[PDB]
């Protein structure tokens, strides 16, 4: 037995209506509940690190709560609140620092901080409990606030005010503030299936402290159970993998061709490390002599030694780590403190404890049927060898912490497409989702959130490990799903700009949004987010920032714009055109002509053929000299097949006059303009030929020598010669 | 309105401040502590009242401005007074207790004598000029005969020099305030002149400072 | 709930009371509203405080703005989607004979009456704030069904012209939509139908004060504000405002008519009249000599 | 002639579409010269005025082999 300390690590069990242990749902939702069935105290549940909470000392919010305040209700009274708050965030921490380590003492202030989520535990007397009306509500807040602040109480006699709490000790925990205690209530959840409501209310419950590590061992220099960390195999410079083949889970080493091995870090690679203890929930820092598991993070399986098809043993995942087949033991491969704790970034050697066999690379493929394969097949044999070692390396609490972010955030939006496409979403849904969206979006950017409007963020530099993750966790396809399904009846593109969509509308800016800010310096997230190039011209024409994604996607993209870019996305942009008639979508064109002020021989000579093509001749505004020496006409047919024909002086003159046909007329004439140059730049012959038929030496002169033309006109016409004919 | 409670200081501090009058060390002792089975320390309270009316760190992170009001003011001086009283005589134990309090009362005192009330100032300046001369007689009295640099050392990180040295300059120049006022603006800066010399015998960089040109 | 009666009646025409009435009293009574449960003495609690003697408080109806709003789905309810208003509906048809006391669609309406007071200040705060709470596409929606009782159809009025029409700042929906002249469609309908009703020697006196209080108010409103006198949308609609000149000047024919409210409805003619020469549109024979009998 | 009327006028960068047509004006010329269009003689009377034009008081950028280069027998 001990006594509880400030800063250790702990998991409350509460035995009251619902025997559970106290857990979360996710990091993107803010609630707690209790799951019976999960497990009991003799078997831990299998997620065991969502349960588990860091005791903190009372932290202080009066600065905070001032500014949160004024925030919510000049200049320089905000930013002296905002000095306050931050001088009471380190005042906060230092004091922290001091009364680490103290004992905690009955009728003490003790905060309770979910480890997995890093949000302190919250009772609000300001808000009822969603299922249970009367009791009020608790939620865990990330900043933290008064309402966190909890009363550890005896709910044995036997204790009293002022004695010190020992381990394994029924406790009630009362907010300050509210002054109910907490209470595992019989309400289940709808969304969630056996999962009961933790809400705030008065009741006979109490919470039986479990020490799951103590504060002196929770130290980052040393190998601690629960730890994430990754296996690199030295001899072969790889990481082993789990993941599914063809049906089945199977563990390999990934064949990377990075120039640096450690650099190639995927989701797949993380582990588990688990230290087997008497008590279950008990984990502590491990030690040479102690026996370890290893669980895959991603599918929740322990790895584990199986027959050989044919190399006695191979190592494979198996469901369940309970079995005695799952334990492993290591071998240092340096010189050791008298075989103290297992040092952090430290080479061992795994062995078998069931077969007493060694680990070992093996050169078989595991995917000999593609064409590059890299999976490796591993397994372990009687005699050892000091070459095959895999060392163990320590990765931050916070990418973990990230990574779980980004699948709850994937789950919450696989779960809102499926609504969408079901058709209906009801309100708060839509809130949610948009106010994940605006998380994702500050999450990607990784910029601060003071306040800024979410839609227009600008990064200094791009975080590769966001974007990877954004790809790899599907968050860009369940963005894709997102702006698809409302519009293939839920909404309309053209039904945008009513007021009734406009949640709707500003969803899918945000979708934009995070589509632009995951692709900046990216080859991989261009490539993967430009397979829908397609869809994003469909939506072009109509302010849902396609526009901005679109632009920065082919924009000093020579490899992805040459790629990406066929016959079929200049069809769509002629159609576009030709159905507004609208000289933005021919600069777009022009912008497509040339990247990086240099020309695309492909690109280019692809635009020469849809442009300059019979068909789709409607668009394209005709030249002509009339007698009348010599004055230039222009003939314009509209969408409605109307032929207009007006000479260029007369046009000048009707936009001189404000006529807005004719200035709108001028307008589309010289992008048409803009359009021709650049096909003609670098050299182009094939549009040079057609141009300089369409167009001659004389008449451009003509054109740009008039004085009464506009001045951007014969700008226009004196960049076409200089192209063309120069 | 003030609540019956904060009303019930104002008496008993000056009921405290009358007796440790005629620098009687007998009766400050006695308030500091008292040989009693259980000890209450009264000039510690008097410094948190003080602290808390005054906002403590907000207060002394230059917001102490907008807890002071005119409402209150009276009380502030008042054990502002109370502490002036405790410490001097001199009392060695009274001025080291108010200096190194953990609430930081000194801090605020710092910040009173250097950063004005700006709303109290606005309309009423001498109320602000008084409560400044009142903290700057408490600052003289904590360092009355305190040879050792470590209260003189608390009060710098407190207040740095150039910030005495810029408020000298201004209550010399503040002397037009004295018109409808009982305390001359130019006396409370060579209070502060003389507390700063002080300051300067052990710190080099305000005796370079308080240097004329 | 036997304590609400006795707090309203304490600040009832109070105005020294409900000016200084204190933030904690107000968060309270929002906090019984949003935990204790949904019942009209609160409601009836906050909107006896915003009006005291005629005049208005601006800051109790600003407070009042930003508490109710904070607490969504269980303090501010709202019918707005088709499941919302099919429920709507059902219960409605329960209430032909007359809405039943503490049910809840006294409470709705009793809600609705109160987050149009409070906007009855040319504010500019609230007015926005409430404005997406309630669309003027539900609005219509609810006002221009067939089975609706003369309750909910005066509150929804009295909302639209407070929170819509009357207003220090253009909206873009009132004026750039097809919607508010369905609004006067559905008038002319009412108007119709009390004198049908009244030539059938029967009345109902919820429709007439619905008819003679809120209709006339918000027409008037529309038709006499400075963002209507641009007529940019109103020169494509001129029939209504036609058929509403005939329809108010025929029920102001009618003898029954009390004096205390006919200023109101003479008024409306006026403003009628004064976009009708604005606007050039075509009036009848018979009409326009009615019409300029009292013109001078 | 448009290079000459551009240095006669006082403060000639003053209205955007002529400082447009000027640019185009002035590629042009670099364009002509650069093939030797314009001759020695005209390419003083040209740098007369240019010098005027900079003398006090649908944009592409293309850079070939840096002009501010010392001739060199072997490049
Ligand atoms: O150098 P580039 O052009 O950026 O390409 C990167 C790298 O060269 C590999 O193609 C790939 O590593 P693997 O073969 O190990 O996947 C990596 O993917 P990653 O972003 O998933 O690390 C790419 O980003």
């Amino acid at each position: 037995s001990s006594f509880l300390h400030i800063g250790d690590i702990v998991s409350l069990y509460a035995e009251g209506s619902v025997n559970g242990f106290i857990s979360t749902l996710g990091l993107v939702d803010d609630r707690c509940v209790v799951e019976p069935a999960a497990g009991d105290l003799d078997n831990p549940p299998k997620k065991f690190r969502d349960c588990l909470f860091k005791v903190c000392p009372m932290n202080r919010y009066s600065a905070q709560k001032q500014y949160w305040k004024a925030k919510q209700t000049d200049v320089v009274l905000l930013q002296k609140l905002q000095h306050a708050a931050q001088m009471e965030q380190k005042q906060n921490d230092t004091e922290n620092k001091k009364v680490h380590g103290d004992v905690v003492k009955y009728g003490s202030v003790i905060q309770l901080l979910h480890m997995k989520s890093n949000k302190y535990l919250t009772v609000n007397k300001r808000l009822p409990a969603l299922l249970e009306k009367n009791a009020m509500r608790v939620t865990l807040d990330a900043t933290g606030n008064e309402g966190s602040w909890l009363f550890i109480q005896p709910f044995w006699k036997l204790r009293s005010n002022g004695d010190n709490v020992v381990v394994g000790d029924k406790v009630i925990l009362n907010p300050v503030n509210a002054g109910q205690p907490l209470h595992a209530s019989n309400y289940e959840l709808s969304d969630n299936a056996g999962c009961k409501e933790v809400n705030s209310v008065n009741c006979n419950t109490s919470w039986k402290i479990n020490l799951f590590m103590q504060f002196r061992d929770h130290l980052e220099e040393v190998l601690k159970g629960g730890d994430v960390v990754r296996l690199f195999h030295a001899e072969q410079e790889k990481f082993l993998t789990c993941d599914e083949y063809k049906g089945k889970l199977q563990v390999f080493l990934r064949t990377t061709l990075r120039q640096s091995a450690t650099s190639a870090t995927s989701s797949n690679a993380l582990w588990e490390v688990e230290v087997v203890h008497h008590d279950p929930c008990r984990g502590g820092a491990g030690h040479w002599n102690g026996l370890y598991r290893f669980k895959h993070l991603a599918t929740g399986n322990y790895l584990a030694a199986e027959e050989n098809p044919s190399i006695k043993y191979c190592l494979v995942a198996v469901p369940h780590g309970n079995d005695i087949a799952s334990l492993f033991e290591l071998d240092p491969t340096t010189l050791q403190k008298t075989d103290s704790f297992v040092p952090r970034n430290s080479y061992v050697r795994l062995r078998h404890l069931c077969t007493n066999t060694w680990i070992q690379s093996t050169n078989v493929p595991i995917d000999i049927e593609e064409e590059r394969p890299i999976r490796l097949m591993l397994g372990t044999c009687p005699t050892k060898e000091d070459k095959e070692a895999f060392a163990i390396v320590s990765v931050p609490v916070s990418e973990i912490r990230d990574l779980d972010f980004a699948n709850d955030a994937s789950s919450m939006l696989a779960s809102a497409v499926e609504k969408l496409n079901e058709g209906f979403i009801s309100q708060n849904d839509r809130r949610f989702v948009i106010q994940l969206l605006e998380d994702l979006v500050f999450f990607v950017s990784d910029v601060p959130n003071n306040g800024q409007n979410v839609l227009d963020i600008m990064v200094t530099k791009p975080n590769r490990e966001r974007q990877k993750l954004m790809r790899e966790q599907n968050i860009l396809k369940q963005v894709f799903g997102i702006l698809k399904a409302p519009f293939r009846p839920l909404v309309r593109l053209e039904e945008l700009s009513d007021q009734k969509n406009a949640p709707y509308q500003h969803m899918f800016r945000l979708c934009y949004r995070v589509l632009r800010h995951s692709q900046e310096d990216y080859r991989k997230n261009q490539e993967h987010i430009a397979k829908q190039f397609g869809m994003m011209q469909s939506q072009i024409g109509y302010d849902i920032l396609a526009e901005d994604t679109i632009t920065a996607l082919l924009h000093n993209n020579r490899k992805l714009l040459e790629k990406h870019i066929t016959k079929t996305e200049v069809e769509t942009f002629v159609s576009l055109v030709r159905k507004n008639r609208e000289p933005r979508f021919l600069d777009y064109l022009s912008d497509l002509c040339v990247s990086n002020h240099i020309a695309i021989p492909v690109t280019q000579e692809l635009i020469c053929k849809c442009v300059l093509d019979p068909k789709n001749s409607d668009i394209l505004i005709r030249t002509e000299l009339r007698p009348v020496e010599e004055e230039v006409w222009l003939t314009w047919t509209d969408k409605n097949n109307e032929h207009h024909e007006k000479s260029v002086r007369q046009l000048a003159q009707e936009a001189r006059a404000g006529n807005a046909h004719d200035e709108n007329v001028l307008s589309y004439y010289r992008y048409q303009l803009k359009l021709f140059a650049r096909m003609c730049l670098d050299r182009q012959y094939l549009a040079i030929d057609e141009i300089s038929q369409q167009l001659g030496v004389d008449l451009i002169f003509l054109c740009m020598a008039d004085e009464m033309l506009p001045f951007d006109l014969r700008a226009s016409f004196c960049h076409l010669m200089l192209h063309v004919h120069v | 309105e003030m609540g019956t409670s904060v009303l019930i200081m104002q008496p008993i501090l000056r009921f405290l401040q009358l007796l440790c009058e005629n620098h009687n060390r007998d009766l400050q002792n006695f308030l500091r502590c008292q040989n009693n089975k259980t000890n209450y320390n009264l000039v510690c309270e008097t410094l948190q009242f003080l602290d808390i009316m005054c906002g403590s760190t907000t207060g002394g992170l230059g917001l102490l401005g907008l807890y002071i009001n005119e409402d209150n003011v009276g009380l502030v001086i008042q054990t502002l007074e109370t502490l002036t009283e405790y410490c001097q005589g001199p009392c060695h134990e009274n001025q080291t207790c108010i200096v190194t309090h953990e609430s930081n009362g000194i801090d605020i005192i710092t910040a009173l004598i250097l950063n004005d009330i700006s709303p109290l100032c606005k309309y009423r300046m001498d109320l602000v000029l008084q409560l400044k001369d009142n903290a700057s007689k408490l600052l003289l009295a904590l360092m009355e005969s305190r040879h050792d640099s470590e209260n003189a050392e608390r009060i710098l990180i407190s207040l740095r020099p150039q910030e005495l040295v810029d408020v000298i300059k201004k209550a010399y120049l503040q002397e037009e305030e004295r018109e409808n006022s009982e305390v001359s603006p130019r006396e409370v800066g060579h209070n502060i002149y003389i507390l700063a010399l002080q300051l300067s015998r052990h710190n080099k960089q305000l005796q370079h400072l308080l240097k004329p040109v | 709930l036997l304590e609400a009666e006795t707090m309203q009646h304490i600040f009832l025409n109070n105005y020294q009371l409900c000016s200084e009435i204190s933030e904690p009293v107000l968060q309270h009574f929002v906090h019984l509203l949003a935990t204790h449960g949904r019942h009209v003495q609160y409601l009836d609690f906050l909107h006896t405080v915003i009006k005291a003697e005629g005049k208005y408080v601006k800051k109790c109806q600003d407070m009042i703005m930003t508490e109710l709003t904070n607490a969504g789905d269980d303090v501010v309810v709202f019918y707005n989607d088709k499941a919302s208003l099919a429920h709507l509906l059902d219960m409605m048809k329960a209430a032909r004979d007359g809405v039943e006391d503490h049910s809840p669609l006294m409470y709705h309406i009793s809600l609705v009456d109160l987050l149009a007071a409070c906007a009855e200040g040319k504010n500019v705060y609230t007015e926005i704030k409430c404005t997406s709470l309630l669309p003027l596409e539900d609005v219509v929606s609810v006002v221009t069904h067939e089975d609706c009782i003369t309750e909910v159809k005066m509150a929804y009025v009295n909302f639209v012209n407070h929170c819509y029409v009357d207003t220090e700042v253009e909206m873009k929906e009132i004026y750039t939509s097809n919607h508010i002249w369905t609004l006067f469609e559905n008038f002319t309908l009412d108007m119709a139908r009390v004198c049908s009703k009244r030539e059938k020697r029967v009345a109902d006196p919820t429709l007439e004060k619905y008819v003679l209080s809120v209709v006339l108010d918000t027409i008037n409103a529309f038709f006499s504000s400075p963002f209507s006198e641009n007529s940019t949308s109103l020169q494509t609609h001129q029939t209504i405002v036609v058929q509403l000149l005939q329809s108010t000047t025929r029920l102001l024919e009618c003898p029954w008519l009390q004096q205390q409210h006919k200023g109101s409805v003479e008024a409306c003619i006026r403003t009628l009249a004064m976009v009708a020469k604005g606007r050039a549109i075509l009036l009848p024979m018979d009409l326009d000599a009615h019409i300029s009998s009292m013109l001078s | 002639d448009y290079l000459n009327n551009v240095v006669s006028e006082a403060v000639p960068f003053a209205n955007e579409e002529k400082n447009k047509l000027t640019f185009e004006v002035v590629s042009l010329a670099h364009n002509l010269i650069y093939f030797g269009f314009y001759s020695f003689s005209e390419l003083l009377r040209l740098t007369r005025t240019l010098l005027g034009i900079i003398d006090c008081v649908t944009m592409v950028l293309s850079r070939k082999q840096s002009v501010f280069s010392a001739p060199s027998l072997s490049a």
